[PDB]
């Protein structure tokens, strides 16, 4: 899965 | 394989 | 594994 | 069978 | 034979 | 066996 | 990666 | 998220 | 992360 | 960034 | 926000 | 952060 | 910046 | 503001 | 700041 928010 | 980076904070 | 942060 | 997710 | 690598995270 | 992990 | 700057004061 | 205000 | 203070 | 000035007194 | 009054 | 006085 | 000056005595 | 009478 | 006397 995509990573978490900045 | 790792999946994508996140979205801008 | 989840991805890198953004 | 497939591996599981990265 | 093993199997093919899983799916992106 | 299964495969290794994405 | 980081958000952008804020607004003025 | 955009940061704070200056 | 948030960004910088504006 | 910092506000603009104030106005005049 | 603008500063004070002079 | 605010402004200079006037 | 500070305010003009005022007026003839 | 304008300064107070001369 | 209020300006000077006249």
């Amino acid at each position: 899965p995509p990573g978490p928010p900045g | 394989p790792p999946g994508p980076p996140g979205p801008p904070g």
